[PDB]
């Protein structure tokens, strides 16, 4: 749980890195994670324009972002978990911390950072552990 | 989000029936 905190940090720092954004400065807070950045970087330029759905659509405001979250979440996995939908899910919070960030709203990081651990260790891992681990993951997915 | 879950979710399935072993 520790590990799935620490791949959830991994991945949002390194998103917000590619726009030129420093995860010391916004947050007031090594296979499996190269695997999950590649597949992370391979998703959202595939499916640019799903990104940009995602944030012209939804207006995100401190307020409402933990419902919405919470929403869309549920709807992606509502009828069971894949691999696919598990990157889906990291491109996702991580589209939401850079919109976050320019949108003077950057005290949602840590925040949308707590929520995708909480998702991923209490509803994900079960998952991935049935279907064999992240090691399985970097197979596919490296 | 409805909308915007549906579209993660129906390019995660490709992205999944792509690379499933
Ligand atoms: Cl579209
Ligand atoms: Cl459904």
């Amino acid at each position: 749980s520790q590990s799935n905190r620490e791949l959830v940090v991994d991945f949002l720092s390194y998103k917000l890195s590619q726009k030129g954004y420093s995860w010391s400065q916004f947050s007031d807070v090594a296979a499996v994670k190269q695997a999950l950045r590649e597949a992370g970087d391979e998703f959202e330029l595939r499916y640019r324009r799903a990104f940009s759905d995602l944030t012209s659509q939804l207006h995100i405001t401190p307020g409402t972002a933990y419902q919405s979250f919470e929403q869309v979440v549920n709807e992606l996995f509502r009828d069971g978990v894949n691999w696919g939908r598990i990157v889906a899910f990291f491109s996702f919070g991580g589209a939401l911390c850079v919109e976050s960030v320019d949108k003077e709203m950057q005290v949602l990081v840590s925040r949308i950072a707590s929520w995708m651990a909480t998702y991923l260790n209490d509803h994900l891992e079960p998952w991935i552990q049935e279907n064999g681990g992240w090691d399985t993951f970097v197979d596919l997915y490296g | 989000x409805i909308w915007i879950a549906q579209e993660l979710r129906s390019r995660g399935d490709s992205f999944n029936a792509y690379y499933a072993r």
